[PDB]
RNA sequence: GCUGGCGACCAUAGCAAGAGUGAACCACCUGAUCCCUUCCCGAACUCAGAAGUGAAACCUCUUAGCGCUGAUGGUAGUGUGGGAUUACCCAUGUGAGAGUAAGUCAUCGCCAGCU
RNA sequence: CGGAGGAGUACGAAGGUGCGCUCAGCGUGGUCGGAAAUCACGCGUAGAGUAUAAAGGCAAAAGCGCGCUUAACUGCGAGACCCACAAGUCGAGCAGGUACGAAAGUAGGUCUUAGUGAUCCGGUGGUUCUGUAUGGAAGGGCCAUCGCUCAACGGAUAAAAGGUACUCUGGGGAUAACAGGCUGAUACCGCCCAAGAGUUCAUAUCGACGGCGGUGUUUGGCACCUCGAUGUCGGCUCAUCUC
RNA sequence: CCCCGAAAGCUAUUUAGGUAGCGCCUCGGACGAAUACCAUAGGGGGUAGAGCACUGUUUCGGCACCGAUGCAAACUCCGAAUACCUAUGAGUACUAUCCGGGAGACAGACUGCGGGUGCUAACGUCCGUAGUCAAGAGGAAAACAAUCCAGACCGCCAGCUAAGGCCCCAAAAUCAUAGUUAAGUGGGAAACGAUGUGGGAAGGCAUAGACAGCUAUAGUCGAGUCGGCCUGCGCGGAAGAUGUAACGGGGCUAAAACUAUGUGCCGAAGCUGCGGAUGUAUACUUUGUAUACGUGGUAGGGGAGCGUUCUGUAAGCCGAUGAAGGUGUGU
RNA sequence: UAUAAUGGGUCAGCGACUUAUAUUCAGUAGCGAGGUUAACCGUAUAGGGGAGCCGUAGAGAAAUCGAGUCUUAAUAGGGCG
């Protein structure tokens, strides 16, 4: 007899709004277990790492910074 | 500024993505020859399926 | 042409070693009266000041020393069609990683002082 | 019925906010004190830590202290993610009342992802709802909350173990025991190399450590044929083929 | 008789050969480019490969470190091709979406590619992805659901081709030009063994005389010889049970075998030709007419019909100059 | 599945999606902001019989309001119309 056979429930982690889309506030962009991609300007943080636009416009991701940190961000 | 395409092989056993590209020319059936304007839209769908397909450039 | 502040950028821009700068600015610097301060200490934070020094520090300059960047060519992999089954070959499209030649001691913007 | 690990909790601070601080390792010296307690100074360096398993993260540190506090609030909520349903997740912003900051501001529990149980039936608090002639009341409704290892965890009842060779019916070659089939781990047979044994001399005859095949006599693997029946362990009689 | 045409999946179930919601089929209504194929542009990734910068593991040196050197599903300093999301655009196509009526199905199989398990066993088992069968006939593979070619509306004693073939069974070349094989290899099988033969790149010695043999390095003779490497086709290794039985058979050797090139032909229900039928759509601005595209089908869905008995129409019409029924013939 | 899986020796006759009620959808006919009667009476398929049913208005658990209503301190926001 085996003492494994476990496994958890799928979660459906990624990339939703890819570069280039057009969003509405409030749309998710990105859902994330760690904090992969940081929040530009126009995107917010929910408390789980989740990124979400808070003005209309296009997503854009890019590198940034002086630690070499994925940014994602929203040009109106 | 045109090209004619004829079909040589049966489409019945192909990939989905190829039979779109025969319909997309215009191709019925074996020995079906059609004209068609010569644009790189049209050129793509010719060379995916070069394998089945006769031109006279 | 120097000094200070705030940004763009995040190593071709960084580390390391060596050398310079006191007019102004900055830095150490004096003591602790009031404001304020340390699970103790005017060491840090803070206040009141210029008797000293550019020693340290910060800046600027030189060096390919470490690091970083990096071709061309070839090789591996691979989508479609065909031929084979120890995982290859042909046609067509695509094409790394490692390594080689070589490069690098950054480049810009706003404001204020001194010549 | 593949390979590995965890959960059925914890915390009124381990939550909020303002201000402040950086780990671990090694090397020198310094009483007991040393491998390793504390003190001071250097070197290179995220290898420390994050209540707990791993993963994704962590300098405005999400790591570590101090003062004051209760936003671990009420009414909501544009817009999305995920999805058979029932469920689950993120959320800017608006109104009221707060906490911390001089202030711009931050706060609708904790770095995140586990710590859970539908409906029915009852219990407790509140209520400008209803109240079987009428006024009340009992009972019911609405809002808040309590009682599940219902763990076979979408939970057949409030309440349940065995025997049949004395057996019976509806079905299945969807599925086992015999024989056939595919395979050849195992079994048997053959070959290659050759340390050595053989008074000396590998190969007269054996042959270690290793390697490559053949057959379809063994023990097995699979479940393709047969369950509206292919009905046998050995003996007797009679055989036929292989080398 | 005509038209369309699935599934053997996901989730839950005292559930596992039942059922329910969703996915897949069909019919009606609404509404038309909002859809797809391809091109261009934008975008995230951590697989193949690779590497040792972390975590582990490995060999040899020097003194845990330093220099070389390997490996990894649960390692990553790196990192594709494809797939996937969005926007714009030409051409082609009854595409997409919404609302309702009716379902079936929830036992799959094989083959190729990427994998877990198993022995890199099984016509084994479990996933992802594509094709075929299921529900699909025709030609080839001797016979052979799942392989190759190809998608059958009906008729013809017409023509061209695909896979595969052209000595006879049995349709078409005893065709043409160069080579290889002697094993019936072709037409079953390994490690290993061998002066079998064809081709290629080098090397050693040699007419002051090379190899072999022979006389005691010299010597008689008279041109090549010697040992390796790469490569094409062959040989041994090779034993089974009813009957040759491991080319389908006959038979085949300057092939009727293998390699390369070329010119013709055969070959299907594919394509073309002639005649006929039918579904949908667009125009004739009734038409039943022309054009265009279609017409393989299980479970299912939709449409249109033929016959049988009885009631009205029927106190009608046919009937002993012969009804119904039975048995032939023609159409 | 030719299967060595099931069923049928053969012929003739018989043999399996119905009936009643309720409901929903589609055709078709009458009337149409309206439509329609049931039991029953009736020398009776006529004519009477309007009780009742469907449609014409939602929101809310409900009292209550009503082109609005519920939630709320809110005329804010939001849900159903």
């Amino acid at each position: 007899s085996t003492k494994n056979g476990r496994d958890s429930n799928p979660k459906m982690l990624g990339v939703k709004v890819y570069g280039g889309q057009t969003v509405t506030a409030g749309n998710i962009i990105v859902r994330q277990r760690g904090t992969e991609f940081h929040a530009g300007a126009n995107v917010g943080m929910g408390r789980d790492h989740t990124l979400f636009a808070t003005a209309d416009g296009v997503v854009k991701f890019e590198v940034k910074g002086q630690f070499g940190r994925r940014y994602v961000k929203v040009e109106t | 500024k045109t090209i004619k395409v004829t079909q040589t092989k049966s489409s019945s056993h192909r990939l989905k993505n190829h039979k779109l590209c025969l319909q997309g020319l215009g191709l019925r059936r074996i020995g079906h020859t059609v004209e068609v304007q010569d644009t790189p839209s049209n050129r793509g769908m010719i060379n995916k399926v070069y394998y089945m397909v006769s031109v006279e450039e």
